[PDB]
């Protein structure tokens, strides 16, 4: 059957899109002491497990394909969603718009494999100390709240402050023109919806989507001092379903704006 | 059959769905009041079509929840004006009417906390005192 | 009758009937008010009783009626119920009115007196307090505002805020020092109100509200009490926003308080709303956010009692119809928990019932349709729907919806953590809530972790237990140490942070895998920083629990030391105890639950004094409605379940068991079906409610715990319901039992002293071996390397050894009590005790294996070990035994060489000894020895049940009773058995279960273990009972719910393997009390002396052919070889081979032989080519695996007798046929032909008249099926396609050999029952008839795997026990009787009457099943029913060839002239028939 044949076609050309593998990080004392090594150590081996999982799967669709294996249940209703078209549900381990076919899917589980693979690069080459300074998609991390807790958790042990004192101070400025603070965190990807970000300063504009460049969360001491008048809280939601709730960043409106308009107008800062 | 999409249109609905002589009541005021709820409603119904921008999730903002914010406002202009041809503006229950529709009526599908901002930030933008001005504006800067 | 007085309507039909029938036994009404009541479980009477003074709450505080109602004066049941309700309502309303002019006393005050305070506490009820508390309060709002009302003037209101500030402070006073457990909880409902109270005052008092009518005030929650009403049930009424409600008045005894959140507030808010415009409300929102309890809370408030079901996958209607029905009668409030989870007709149906309800409600705005009855639906009736995710179509319009997102854990925190005193509330709860937070994120996903709200609210419980045993400890010391004594300076100076942490870890930390230890720690580290914690030793239970482990025999360590972890792992199950009723220690089976709760209840009974009952069930052996109790559907008795039993018995006190610790230990695994009751009893409530509606109070020395393996399937709910105790497999070192089997060896005698000496010589001896890093601990940890037929299990292998070092111990024993001159000495016994270790680690961890890992294993062991090994070059030490001398000797010397007798070869009892044979039945002595049950795992066939047999009919107290396993196997087999073979005797231990014959050892052997099928919770029911008597040597009889124990009862069971389709792998924890010997095929050389025997006691017939037998056995083991090889199961399901069909072609081959005198030796071999084509060529599918065998068969024929013809010998024409000739001699096709049309002709004249074309693979398929008739129990599977002609031969071969042809009329109501009917029929039919019956059964026939597992039993029994039985039974037994009175057999007993009954229906019953080629079909049948595939014999029919559709063709249009002489032969002929004419005439080209 046709089909059969452009089943190969699609397996094979996503075999190769794909990268190959993916490497554990290495288990340390003074690493599992440091909270952002444990998440992103979490994340690697989640990373790992799905990539070998979907790798092994598309190597017994093209077995199949050659007729060498036989379809099995498992099989059988994996070719059947791929046929049809729908995302297997055995591949769809973190969250994922809805809509989001089987192709689209295959892209961005390669893109967060080469990111994690960079981040596991980066951390062997190192350690905790480099896996701090690392730029890391939001978007990308399979969970990024954790990832949000565990820069928290790392900011609070460095200055062996209290987790609940803490709080963010979200600093939008060029990747070139950036500081690495102790408390600064670099984010990439978070693309403002409504309005656009110059100075850290909100200006309401009728652009669809502007890229923030580089996203730097800071932890500090709670001051306990009311937010200003021109102080607005904007949602991170993770996709543009508008269904994952990531965290809330706090932004200074220019002047002779509206808050209400910023609310109205439905202004988010989304990670992919 | 579908409803015809346009703020103008779901007003007229609205307006032909409700009973004439129940807008037309003691106060005069109340008709007001109702007017502005439809707009309100309408304003809610049609960022429905924008589901990702409009609001989180395409909510069920049907005509049960018109029917009853339209008793709400029929209860609580009864409470606050017992049988008065004329109210003044400032003595209308607005805050009962902001709450209500905040939480109860209109929010009671609401789970996400910003879709409840956006609720209470169109309430208090339509329902106050100030509307009841000639310079009101539904809207700024439509065109 | 209920129409008056519709509170009783709440009752169902039974309680109704109870009341009506014991309306003058008013102490037996106490479980109706159970029933109808929320707080009242009781009326309190006086000695007479006859008249109800008053009433009682499951707590224990009561309300004594300002006016008794007396009984005498209104003998009438509704009457009295009536006027104790009336009187209820007013006594509560008079209450209410005095402590609310007591409290406005207590308000409006600058200081309040705490003696006085208590004093008014103790004086009322909580819910009145707190009512009082809440009306006192709106007071002075409403107050407040009406002075206000002036607008810019000086506000008062802040001293009523001022005034519940004070009033606070008294409270954190009050809750430091210890008070009673009601008082306390009183204190903290009171606290968390004032603390609402104080937030929504500091609101007002922000907002600068100055009018009374604002909505401020307005929208929340006010209480108003008026006096001046005639009515007190409408004194009180609570309004909030424009919503109104007439307070219940209706006692709820003493509820958990709930925390008024701004969620809950919204909630209320919303659901008044609703309830004011007449519609029901649902919180819809994800599992733990308060919802449920929100809407409880609600109806606290209001005075009503709230009925919350819940709608699992599994529920019920008519206990559902009658309980809704009973709450409109009665107006209370009625919830539903997870609407969605309903089944969708299920949920159809219900959302029609409470759709008609809720359009009776809002035209109320009165009776409505309810179960085909009238049920009049009170005003005050409500409904709620709680959701996960929408409301059904139906619903969508009569329902409010609000949203439970996100509940406020971290006010509640705050409130509950004031409500216990806890200074700096604040910080702590800013703390916890995170961190749980933390938990439940950064910590690796379990299935028994749990970091929700509920956790929160107990952890901080727990704490604030901790406090304040903590405040009474220093307080001790003070006493001790000087005399200043102040509680406020106790409070001021004690750490709260490290109370805190110390109550997370005790709860928490026990729950943690090895892992997630430190993890936690810095969670802490982040939230709780520079506050560490110090877990404070049990110094005398660390000496109770050594002594304890010192009498049990177990080893006890502290710290680092050997059985340190277990000794922590008892230690923090005791902490589970002390703060938790409900426990669950879950780990891997193994790691030394059973006995860390059974060394820990010992422990505490000898140090606290207070001794202790252990009742283990197991849930699921028991059915549920056995295990909770049975209502009957009609004459609505209700019979107490096991647990309720055991938990009514605890309740009772008749013994001083309240005083006992009972322990009730659910061993057994857990699924949502019955601890979804049990829900309702781990909670803080603590009741069981049973579906009669009585409800048991838990006692405080009552713990629940589910001593449970795994929690992949328990729902979330139970995992966060109760306190969770994780045994690792590391809990339980490898040297920990080591010393545990060597201390039980020197301490206790084997057989209950001279062999007690020998055990401990022997301990003595293997010492070294057992230590740390031994011998046997590196040898356990190569065998886990290597693959096994089960799954490995340490305990399964440790038990397995240790038996057969007992049975060495034994045999030493036994060598000494035959030596009295010379027992046997040091030396001899060092030998003797270490060869045998050596070979019971070789037979014992490899027992299960292939011989490769066998072999691997003694290489292994061979380089590892030191004791001395035989020197064979190539010969493993398994082949070896271990003789009473102390020497290596080989089996084969154990092995005889008996001469088979001439009639009996191949015979069902005669096993011919070999190598594996010897070792198996040495194996089998020994663990039958032990009486310890034992698995024989092995391919189908492969000498497993005969093996088994023979050793058992060998030993000769042991009686065998085989059970046939099917996939729908229940225990109710293994009770049937046990009343068939056993019986009950009332002992002075307790009733005990033993056979009827005395002195023997019932082995209750079962052919398919693992065939019985799962539950969709991964449990087989047989399996687990099997478990539960093996383990606790004894059961639970259901009849009267009591532990039966045991006596001289042993099982033994036999499977194939479970990666076999259709086995399901047994479970771990049943695995670990059985050894698994691996019976493989026996080998070329055991058959080649098996069948070499077999065959020489054959020939001794014809002597002349006997030389013979030596080649012809190697030719018939040689094909077969290659057949195992070439013919596997991957190709075919049905391509299996086995010793079996060996054992077939020898029986076979001597029924041929027996009847002729003479025969050469050409006759000889197609004889044995005959049989190697009907037993390994029928089966076949494709026509080159039929070539391939023929000329295999061909091959080995010449290569085994070689000095022989091949015209003659390997004729094609193999045509075997007793029609002809007297005798079972070769018939040419020809003269067969004829004589089958011949009898062809007179079967159209008597039979039915279809004309049938005999082509030469009818010859061929009515020669075999006549073949299978002939012989007894004749079972043929027919597989072809259909209208092939299976059943058309099966008619024609039964009506030939006078089998009378019977098939079943089977139509689409044809079911199960008529089945069972027609199969009790041809039962008679056949055995009571002596009449032979052909059974024509077809798949089609099939509606039902019911159908193929009864006949599964008939195939496998050659009868079914399950159809004939009571009047049909005893005419069964009429019948036989006069059978065997007319055959000439004189018995009376029903037994051997039943025997000859089943002998004559295996002799005469012949059953057929019809099957098109299905190979996945074919796979499925096999795999469901193994008797069609087990001794059933199959053929392929398949399709018509193309010679079979040529002279089809023919003889049907030879009627028809074709005959055209123009016709040319064509240059090219499109020939397709094999053997078509050189010349095609026109008909043969037609036909072609
Ligand atoms: N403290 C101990 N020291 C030495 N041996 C022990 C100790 N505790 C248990 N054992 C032994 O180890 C084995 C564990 O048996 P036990 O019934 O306690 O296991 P379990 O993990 O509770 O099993 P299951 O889940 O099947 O009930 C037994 O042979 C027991 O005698
Ligand atoms: N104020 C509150 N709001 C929400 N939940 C609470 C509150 N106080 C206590 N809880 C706890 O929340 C837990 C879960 O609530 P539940 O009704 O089971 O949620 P659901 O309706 O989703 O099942 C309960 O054990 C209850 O004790
Ligand atoms: N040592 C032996 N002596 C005699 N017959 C044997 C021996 N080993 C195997 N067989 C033959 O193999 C067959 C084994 O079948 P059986 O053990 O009943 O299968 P299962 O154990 O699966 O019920 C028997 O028919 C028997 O004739
Ligand atoms: N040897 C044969 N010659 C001619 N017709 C046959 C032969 N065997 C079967 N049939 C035909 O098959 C029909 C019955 O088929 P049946 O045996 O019921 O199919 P199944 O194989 O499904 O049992 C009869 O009408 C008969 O004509």
């Amino acid at each position: 059957p046709a089909w059969m044949r452009t089943l190969h076609t699609t397996a094979s050309n996503w075999l190769h899109l794909i990268p190959q593998t993916l490497s554990h990080l290495k288990r340390t004392v003074e690493n599992i002491k440091d909270p952002l090594f444990r998440f992103f150590e979490r994340e690697v081996k989640m990373g790992a497990k799905l990539l070998q999982d979907v790798r092994q799967d598309l190597a017994d669709v093209v077995q199949v394909c050659e007729g060498k294996k036989k379809q099995t249940n498992y099989l059988r209703t994996l070719i059947n969603e791929l046929v049809k078209g729908i995302l297997p549900r055995s591949w769809s381990h973190y969250t994922v718009p809805a809509g989001m076919t089987v192709i689209q899917w295959v892209s961005d589980f390669s893109e967060r494999i080469k990111q994690l693979q960079n981040i596991s690069l980066a951390a062997a080459s190192g350690g905790a100390k480099e896996l701090k300074n690392i730029h890391v998609c939001l978007g990308g991390l399979f969970v990024p709240e954790a990832y949000i807790t565990a820069t928290r958790q790392y900011v609070a042990q460095a200055n062996s402050w209290s987790l609940e004192e803490l709080c963010l101070e979200v600093n939008v400025t060029t990747s070139q023109g950036a500081t690495l603070d102790a408390c600064s965190f670099g984010v990439t990807g978070l693309k403002l919806q409504g309005a656009t970000c110059n100075n850290n300063k909100l200006s309401l504009s009728n652009a669809i989507s502007t890229a923030l460049p580089l996203t730097q969360l800071r932890w500090v001491k709670q001051t306990n001092t009311e937010k200003k008048a021109s102080v607005v809280t904007l949602p991170v939601y993770l996709n543009f379903t508008r269904a994952d709730l990531i965290f809330t960043v706090d932004f200074e409106i220019a002047t002779k704006e509206d808050p209400r308009s910023f609310y109205e107008r439905g202004v988010a800062v989304l990670c992919t | 059959f579908e409803p015809p999409p346009g703020v103008k249109a779901n007003m007229l609905r609205t307006f032909s769905s409700i009973p004439v002589s129940r807008i037309c009541k003691s106060p005069n005021e109340r008709a007001r009041l109702y007017f502005l709820l439809a707009w309100f409603h309408a304003i809610i119904q049609e960022r429905l079509r924008y589901a990702p921008l409009g609001w989180s999730k395409k909510y069920e903002f049907g005509e049960s929840d018109l029917r009853s914010a339209c008793d709400t406002v029929d209860t609580w202009l009864d409470d606050t004006a017992k049988g008065r041809q004329n109210i003044s503006p400032d003595k209308i229950p607005w805050s009962a009417l902001k709450t209500l529709m905040a939480q109860s009526i209109y929010g009671g599908r609401v789970d996400n906390e910003f879709d409840q901002r956006l609720l209470n930030t169109f309430l208090e933008r339509l329902f106050t005192t100030r509307s009841f001005d000639s310079e009101f504006k539904l809207a700024c800067k439509v065109d | 009758e209920r129409s008056s007085f519709p509170r009783f309507y709440f009752v169902g039909d039974e309680d109704l009937l109870e009341i009506i029938g014991n309306s003058k036994n008013v102490a037996k009404l106490q479980k109706h008010f159970k029933k109808m009541f929320a707080g009242v479980s009781s009326i309190i009477l006086n000695e007479d009783n006859s008249v109800v003074l008053g009433i009682s709450s499951r707590e224990g505080e009561e309300v004594m009626f300002k006016t008794p109602v007396s009984i005498t004066e209104h003998p009438k049941i509704n009457e009295w119920l009536t006027l104790v309700e009336k009187e209820m309502r007013v006594t509560l309303a008079k209450l209410l009115a005095e402590s609310v002019t007591e409290v406005e006393i207590f308000g409006k005050a600058t200081s309040i007196d705490p003696n006085t305070y208590i004093t008014w506490i103790d004086k009322y009820q909580a819910q009145l307090v707190v009512l009082s508390a809440q009306i006192a309060w709106s007071e002075n709002v409403e107050t407040a505002l009406s002075s206000m009302g002036g607008g810019g003037d000086a506000a008062p209101l802040h001293s009523v805020l001022s005034n519940v500030e004070v009033t606070l402070n008294v409270l954190a006073d009050s809750v430091l020092m210890e008070q009673p457990p009601l008082r306390r909880r009183k204190l903290e409902h009171l606290i968390t109100e004032l603390v609402h109270q104080r937030d929504v005052t500091r609101s007002l008092i922000k907002s600068k509200i100055d009018n009374a009518k604002s909505f401020e005030w307005l929208s929340q929650m006010r209480f108003y009490f008026d006096p001046k009403q005639t009515d007190v049930l409408q004194q009180l009424s609570i309004q909030m926003a424009n919503a109104k409600f007439n307070y219940g008045f209706e006692y709820l005894g003493v509820q958990d308080k709930l925390v008024q959140t701004p969620l809950t507030d919204r909630c209320y808010l919303t659901m008044t709303q609703a309830l004011e415009a007449r519609l029901g409300g649902s919180p819809f929102g994800p599992a733990g956010t308060g919802k449920t309890e929100s809407v409880k809370a609600l109806g606290h408030q209001l005075g009503r009692f709230v009925l919350v079901f819940n709608c699992d996958e599994t529920f019920d209607f008519q206990a559902m119809g009658r309980i809704f029905v009973g709450l409109c009668q009665v107006g209370a409030w009625g919830c539903f928990d997870e609407f969605n989870r309903l089944e969708e007709r299920m949920l159809s149906a219900v959302s029609q019932q409470v759709q008609c309800i809720q359009e009776a409600l809002r035209e109320h705005s009165i009776t409505c349709e309810l179960l085909n009855k009238q049920v009049k639906v009170s005003p005050d009736m409500a409904i709620f729907i709680t959701m996960n995710p929408n409301l059904p179509d139906n619903l969508k319009k009569l329902f409010r919806s609000l949203a439970m997102t996100k509940p406020d854990r971290q006010l509640i925190a705050q409130v509950m953590l004031y409500s216990q005193g806890f200074r700096t509330a604040e910080v702590l709860a800013n703390k916890i809530v995170p961190f749980f937070k933390l938990c439940d994120e950064q910590l690796s996903s379990q299935s028994h972790y749990d970091f929700g709200l509920r956790a929160l609210k107990s952890v901080l419980v727990s704490a604030g237990n901790v406090k304040r045993e903590r405040i009474q400890k220093i307080k001790r010391e003070k006493e001790e140490r000087g005399e200043a004594v102040d509680e406020g300076e106790i409070a001021e100076n004690l750490p709260e942070q490290e109370i805190l942490i110390q109550s997370v870890c005790e709860t928490m930390v026990p729950k943690l895998v090895a892992e997630d230890i430190p993890l936690l720690f810095s969670l802490l580290s982040d939230v709780f920083p520079g506050v560490q914690y110090h877990r404070g030793e049990m110094t005398a239970l660390r000496e109770e629990l050594k002594k304890v482990c010192q009498e049990m025999y177990l080893t006890y360590g502290d710290g680092e030391e050997v059985g340190g972890m277990w000794v922590e792992k008892v230690l923090q199950l005791y902490q589970i105890t002390q703060i938790n009723h409900g426990l669950m220690m879950v780990g891997p089976s193994g790691s030394g639950k059973s006995m860390a709760w059974r060394v820990l209840l010992k422990a505490l009974e000898r140090l606290e004094g207070v001794e202790g009952v252990a009742h283990i069930i197991d849930p699921k052996a028991i059915s549920k409605d056995h295990l909770y109790g049975t209502l009957d559907p009609n004459t609505r008795e209700w019979t107490d379940g096991l647990f309720t039993h055991v938990l009514r018995k605890i309740i009772d006190s008749v013994r001083g068991e309240l005083q006992k610790r009972q322990w009730i230990v659910f061993d057994g695994d857990v699924d949502p079906e019955w601890v979804e009751n049990l829900n309702s009893v781990l909670d803080d409530n603590k009741l069981l409610t049973l579906p009669n509606g009585e409800r048991l109070s838990l006692p405080p020395n009552v713990r629940i715990m589910f001593e449970v393996q795994d929690l992949k399937y328990a729902t979330l709910a139970t995992v966060s319901r109760c306190g969770m105790v994780w045994f690792s497999e590391d809990v339980l070192s490898t040297d920990m039992i080591f010393n545990n089997f060597l201390a039980r060896l020197r301490s206790i005698p084997l057989d209950e002293s001279p062999m007690l000496q020998i055990q401990r010589d022997a301990a003595t001896i293997m010492q070294p071996y057992f230590t740390s890093n031994g011998l046997v601990t590196k040898a356990l940890e190569h065998a886990f390397q290597l693959e096994h037929i089960m799954d490995l299990t340490r305990l399964r292998c440790l038990g397995s050894l240790f038996s057969m070092l007992h049975q060495a111990c034994r045999n030493v024993a036994q060598y000494n009590a035959n030596h009295p001159d010379f027992p046997m000495q040091i030396e001899q016994l060092e030998r003797y005790i270490q060869r045998y270790l050596v070979y019971a680690i070789l037979w014992s961890l490899s027992g299960d294996s292939r011989l490769k890992m066998r072999a691997e294993l003694g290489e292994y062991i061979r380089r590892i070990t030191t004791v001395p090994l035989p020197t064979a070059p190539n010969i493993p030490i398994i082949d070896y035994e271990v003789s009473i001398s102390g020497e290596w000797s080989p089996w084969q010397a154990k092995v005889p060489q008996i001469e088979v007798e001439t009639h009996k070869v191949a015979a069902p009892d005669v096993v011919v000894p070999t190598l594996d044979t010897v070792r198996h039945e040495a194996l089998l002595y020994t663990w039958l020895a032990e009486h310890k049950p034992l698995v024989l795992c092995g391919p189908p066939g492969s000498g497993k049940t005969m093996t088994l047999f023979s050793a058992l009919r060998a030993l000769p107290d042991m009686e065998v009773v085989g059970l046939n396993f099917s996939s729908a196997t229940t225990p109710e087999l293994l009770l049937k058995t046990f009343d068939h073979y056993c019986e009950y005797r009332r002992t002075p231990n307790g009733v005990v279960l033993a056979p009827v014959q005395l002195g023997k050892w019932l082995v209750l052997f079962c052919d398919e273990i693992n065939l019985p099928d799962m539950d969709k919770y991964g449990t087989q029911r047989v399996i687990s009972f099997i478990r539960q008597m093996v383990e606790h040597g004894g059961f639970y009889r259901t009849s009267d719910q009591t532990w039966v124990k045991l006596e001289r009862i042993q099982f033994v069971g036999a499977c194939n393997p479970p990666t076999d389709p259709g086995r399901k792998p047994l479970s771990h924890r049943f695995l670990r009390h059985v050894p698994v010997v691996y019976v493989d095929y026996p080998g070329p050389a055991s058959l080649t002396q098996i069948y070499g025997t077999f065959n020489r006691a054959m020939l001794r017939l014809i002597p002349s052919l006997r030389t013979y037998a030596e080649p012809l056995t190697a030719a018939m083991v040689e094909f077969y070889t290659m057949s195992q090889e070439r013919f596997t199961q991957d190709t075919q399901p049905h391509y299996i081979y086995s010793p079996r069909e060996m054992t077939r072609w020898v029986r076979g081959i001597f029924e041929a032989l027996r009847p002729l005198e003479t025969l050469p030796v050409e006759g000889l071999i197609r004889i044995w080519a005959h049989e190697a084509l009907r037993l390994f060529q029928d089966r076949l599918v494709e026509d080159e695996e039929r070539r391939w065998t023929d000329e295999n068969i061909d091959t080995v024929a010449l290569k085994h007798f070689p000095n022989i013809d091949r015209e003659k010998a390997m004729s094609r024409p193999i045509l075997y046929s007793n029609w002809l000739s007297k005798d079972y001699i070769p018939v040419d096709q020809e003269e067969l032909r004829d004589y089958v049309k011949a009898r062809l002709k007179v079967f159209y004249e008597e039979e039915l008249d279809v004309p049938l074309v005999l082509f030469n693979e009818v010859l061929d398929h009515v020669l075999r099926i006549d073949r299978i008739f002939r012989q007894p129990q004749g079972h043929l599977l027919l597989i072809g396609v259909s209208g092939a002609g299976k059943t058309t031969l099966s008619r024609f071969v039964a009506w030939m050999n006078g089998l009378s042809v019977y098939q079943i009329k089977v139509h689409r109501k044809y079911t199960g029952e008529d089945f069972d009917e027609d199969l009790r029929t041809v039962l008679r039919r056949s055995g009571c008839k002596n009449e032979k019956i052909a059974f024509i059964m077809d798949e089609s026939n099939v509606l039902d795997s019911g159908f193929l597992e009864r006949m599964n039993t008939l195939l496998a029994n050659g009868e079914v026990p399950g159809l004939f039985e009571g009047d049909e039974y005893a005419t069964l037994m009429t019948q036989c009787k006069e059978g065997a009175q007319k055959e000439g057999l004189m018995l009376d007993s029903h037994e051997e009457l039943y025997k000859w009954f089943t002998s004559q229906v295996i002799r005469n019953l012949h059953v057929v099943f019809t099957m098109n080629p299905s190979s996945e079909g074919l796979k499925d049948r096999a795999a469901t029913s193994p008797a069609l595939f087990n001794r059933c014999v199959l053929n392929w029919f398949g399709d018509w060839s193309t010679e079979a559709l040529y002279q089809v063709g023919k003889e049907f249009t030879s009627k028809m002239d074709l005959e055209k002489p123009n016709y040319i032969v064509p240059d090219y002929m499109p020939v397709v028939y094999d053997k078509l004419p050189q010349p095609p005439s026109h008909r043969e080209a037609i036909v072609n």
